[PDB]
């Protein structure tokens, strides 16, 4: 029954400056559960088509390193014991891509991370010539 | 203006109230700026005070005191080389190299062979 | 005849929980991790400082919430907030346990330069996986 | 009390007059149907902190609502 | 060629390294003055948080009586021992 | 020609402010402060008064130990520096009456003003 | 002595406002949660740890907050802030011929209480010359100039920045290292006349 | 209160190093510069030879954390084997799994 009257609704202001236009937002997820990364990247780009934008999706492969290490404690070399580090990789490219939606989507998702996640963003955005060339 | 201080601390204390949300939580720790900024520039401050690329690299300005020829111009070319391409430390840092390279071999000026 | 974080099988009087009872070689195939950090991944680095950091914690933690817990911890570390789970007992009093809460708390903040959080599961007797 | 029930929820601060506001609330609600004033408090029982229960009793009472009296005494208990 | 060596030379004036020519032993200043040695390095700077601050903290918040370390216990229990036995 | 979307500015916190307003209050929950399990889950108004007035003194035991021992907290291990979490310093220095009278209105206190008139 | 409440399950109704009961990302809490889910390896003549000392599942990533409800609720909400693109960029050529000069930065996001990490410094930029030096010998010059930097293939050349630590440095080194190019290949000397 | 008195002398080593790294790379650039006086490479070398002890980032090593074992120690986690294989079994840490491929 308790609804509220007024959202208190945040103040925006559109600067002289104009945006910038990034060009391709391709981001790239690593992890360990590949349940995990399948389920963010279905909430990323579940978020992006409804914000309105393109979208791709694709599974760069799995790295793994491992490294030997003794079994025992003093004297035992042929009984060893080994580990590895499963990384796995999703990518997310978007096209034509405002400034602004940028902002606004990169601070959802960077807000919405996991904890056992990485992730590198690369930006590319076309601007003009320079006035001195 | 310190006594509207002590007004407006008094003021803020009848204001705050317990919170009842998680976003308000992360209102609050943005609010004192320990949350990060997104998105991460990796650079929210240290700025190098403003420093400037050609701050950096050009050393022509800080290389005077010695002829364009000599022993100690290629040493000193080849430090600030090594300067300029090495962005880690800042002007600052590059200066006192400098000038504990110049307090050297004028304390050592005894040869210029 | 490997010794490894594993309980020896007794008469069957030793009530154990899942991860003390399964092996370590089932983390990732019947287990999941205590932590939960990137350090490891490739290209991040400070993993050194995560670990040592963490079992300071669980260290730390355990000692000043001694006798009520009955399980090894969950971390959670999204970007700089930190996450801590845990699951104990109610034998104290809900003020000490709010107290120490409270304490733990901002110890963890003033040291680590980094916003903390802390949750706690109660339980009134410690769940058993097996009797072994 | 609709009238005066953005952020002007700050100014009850203390627990003592939140707690004054809130029971001379649901007493008003109580002795004003009341399954929307049933409907309000069991929305807002978890959020919300004996006077109180004893009008909810007079005003079940003079309301005939006999099945939920049973309810809001095992929530008190 | 002469041409590419100007060439070269015009490249270095322009992305920074030298122009004039310069031995390997030379271009150790260089190398040796862009790459930051090892003795400054965080890696060998923070090789662990100190025990000190550890050990002195964990100490001096025993005494406040917090944080009953079943460790010191033993020990001191062991210690009573030894000294009521001599 | 070309047209350009206009750039704008936002505060740190006017975007939460409105992933807020975006959600109402949670509905038959206690507030954030209090934890979630039932057994924790304080009951009455005398004992939640008495529980969150404990936490506040667990935070003011904090300040003690922290103002008490700053020199454990020193290390500015966050690449931000905060002076909220930095350790607090209410220490008087050497005799200097120039300095001590700046520092008069720093301290915050009756003892040195006491003094520093004399 | 102390006695805990029920949980929240027999109290929380099918109708339900999860994005308002879950705002944010938080533990999975069963007692709060009313659903049975399990998790665990089950034994034999057995079945997996009940929710109630399942342990595991807070081990791993938590998923309830931000549930379909939620991201549209939550989509809807910040669409009122979200821009829109220019029409007229709709294609690679088009784009490219608006604005030529391509930039791209990145870095790394990871958790952890400090957040600078070297990466952040290093950018890269590409323009093709094709439509861009509308000449010959300075054209001729450059690709002379340039050693490895240029792809006759897709006909683009590409430079990286990583000189400097900051990534604004880095632009306007690279900006007033393409201006003095462009300028110092405008011209030329009487041994390279020679050739 | 580190582990022991040779942790100890390990941080003091790396102590003095840290705290004349930069002009220990000056004066050894100074004196592998090939095209400089030899007289001044030789200087230099008396001054690096003048220089205290324990100053070099040669005499430090790489040794554990906790239990101060010098070998079996990887650069990465700065742990030695014994307690890298102790928390892998207990789960300690995050996302490594035993290979067993
Ligand atoms: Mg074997």
């Amino acid at each position: 029954v308790d609804v509220p009257k007024d959202l208190t609704k945040p103040v925006v202001t559109i600067s002289d400056e104009p945006d910038i236009l990034y060009k391709r937002l391709s981001v790239l997820v690593k992890g360990h559960d590949k349940a995990v990364l399948d389920s963010y990247e279905y909430f990323a780009v579940l978020a992006a088509k409804e914000l309105g934008i393109s979208i791709k999706v694709h599974e760069p492969p799995r790295k793994i390193e491992r490294f030997t290490l003794l079994q025992s404690v003093h004297i035992y070399k042929k009984h060893r014991v080994q580990y590895e580090m499963r990384t796995l990789y999703r990518c997310l490219e978007l096209e034509h891509l405002t400034g602004s939606t940028a902002d606004v989507y990169l601070e959802y998702i960077q807000r919405n991370l996991p904890e056992g996640v990485a992730m590198e963003v690369t930006k590319t955005q076309l601007e003009q010539l320079p006035e001195h060339i | 203006s310190l006594w509207d201080v002590e007004f407006a601390k008094q003021l803020a204390t009848v204001n705050e109230q317990p919170l009842q949300n998680g976003f308000e939580e992360l209102i609050q720790w943005t609010k004192e700026g320990k949350l990060w900024e997104f998105p991460i520039n990796n650079e929210a401050g240290f700025d190098d005070d403003g420093s400037e690329f050609h701050e950096h690299i050009f050393l022509e300005k800080h290389l005077e005191s010695f002829p364009k020829q000599g022993p100690i111009r290629h040493f000193m070319e080849l430090v600030t080389c090594g300067l300029s391409k090495n962005p880690y430390l800042s002007v600052k840092q590059k200066v006192e190299h400098i000038e504990w390279f110049r307090n050297y071999f004028n304390e050592k000026k005894d040869i210029l062979k | 005849k490997n010794r490894a974080a594993r309980v020896r099988v007794s008469k069957g009087d030793k009530p154990v929980t899942y991860e003390e009872a399964h092996a370590p070689h089932y983390i990732a195939h019947r287990k999941g991790w205590l932590s939960l950090h990137t350090g490891n991944l490739d290209g991040e680095d400070h993993a050194a400082e995560r670990t040592v950091e963490d079992v300071f914690l669980r260290k730390f933690m355990w000692g000043t919430f001694p006798g009520c817990l009955a399980d090894q911890l969950v971390l959670k570390r999204r970007g700089n907030q930190l996450e801590i789970c845990a699951v104990v007992l109610r034998q104290l009093s809900p003020h000490k346990y709010y107290f120490l809460v409270g304490y733990s708390e901002t110890l963890l903040s003033y040291f680590y330069k980094c916003p903390v959080r802390l949750h706690l599961q109660t339980v009134p007797s410690k769940v058993v996986y097996k009797y072994l | 009390a609709y009238q005066v029930h953005g952020d002007n929820w700050k100014f009850i601060g203390p627990d003592q007059h939140r707690n004054f506001y809130y029971s001379k609330f649901f007493d008003l609600i109580c002795l004003m149907q009341i399954d929307v004033t049933l409907k309000w408090y069991e929305d807002l029982i978890p959020s919300a902190y004996s006077q109180t229960m004893i009008h909810l009793l007079q005003a079940l009472d003079v309301a005939n609502r006999l099945e939920v009296i049973p309810k809001i005494w095992k929530d008190s208990k | 060629s002469e041409y590419a060596f100007r060439m070269s030379r015009l490249s270095a004036r322009l992305f920074g390294e030298v122009t004039r020519p310069t031995n390997s032993k030379s271009m150790k200043v260089v190398k040796l003055f862009s790459e930051l040695p090892l003795a400054k390095k965080k890696e060998t700077y923070d090789w662990y948080p100190n025990h000190h601050t550890y050990a002195e903290l964990m100490q001096t918040l025993r005494f406040l009586g917090l944080y009953r370390d079943e460790h010191q216990d033993f020990m001191d229990e062991q210690k009573r021992l030894k000294k009521l036995r001599g | 020609e070309v047209v350009i979307p206009k750039k704008k500015t936002w505060d740190k916190v006017a975007v939460l402010q409105a992933l807020a307003s975006t959600v109402n209050r949670d509905t038959t929950a206690v507030p954030y402060v209090f934890q979630d399990d039932p057994y924790l889950m304080p009951a009455s108004s005398l004992e939640s008064r008495s529980f969150l007035l404990a936490k506040k003194s667990g935070e003011n035991v904090a300040k003690f130990i922290i103002n008490s021992y700053p020199k454990y907290f020193q290390k500015d291990i966050a690449e931000p520096h905060i002076p909220c979490l930095m350790p607090e310093y209410f220490e008087p220095q050497i005799k200097d009456i120039s300095e001590a009278a700046l520092k008069e209105r720093i301290e915050l206190r009756k003892v040195k003003a006491s003094v520093d008139m004399f | 002595r102390r006695k805990a409440l029920p949980p929240r399950t027999e109290k929380m109704a099918v109708d339900q406002d999860w994005p308002s009961v879950y705002p944010v990302a938080a533990p999975f809490k069963p007692s709060a949660v009313p659903l049975p889910v399990r998790m665990g390896y089950p034994v034999k003549k057995g079945v997996p740890m009940a929710k109630e000392g399942n342990l595991e599942l807070l081990k791993i990533p938590n998923f309830l907050h931000l549930t379909p409800v939620a991201i549209k609720k939550h989509c809807e909400a910040l669409k009122d802030f979200c821009t829109e693109w220019p029409a007229a960029l709709d294609s690679d050529e088009k784009c490219e011929k608006h604005f030529p000069i391509e930039i791209d930065s990145t870095d790394y996001v990871s958790s952890g209480p400090s957040v600078r990490n070297p990466r952040a410094r290093v950018v890269v930029l590409r323009v093709k010359l094709s439509s861009l030096n509308l000449d010959d010998h300075a054209k001729k010059k450059l690709i002379k100039l340039v050693g490895e930097r240029y792809c006759k293939t897709t006909d683009v050349l590409t430079i990286k920045t990583d000189r400097c630590p900051l990534r604004r440095q880095n632009y306007d080194y690279a900006v007033y290292l393409l201006t003095v190019l462009y300028h110092e290949s405008w011209n030329t000397e009487e041994w390279e006349k020679s050739k | 209160h580190y582990v022991d008195w040779r942790m100890w002398r390990d941080v003091k080593r790396r102590k003095m190093a840290y705290e004349y790294a930069d002009e220990r790379l000056r004066i050894n650039s100074l004196r592998k510069n090939t095209i400089l006086p030899k007289i001044l490479q030789d200087v230099a070398d008396e001054e690096i030879a003048a220089l205290p002890r324990d100053s070099c980032p040669v005499r430090i090593r790489n040794r554990c954390v906790m239990t101060s074992r010098p070998r079996g120690v990887k650069r990465r986690w700065r742990l030695s084997r014994i307690v890298f294989r102790h928390l892998a079994d207990h789960g300690q840490l995050s996302g490594i799994q035993r290979a067993t491929w």
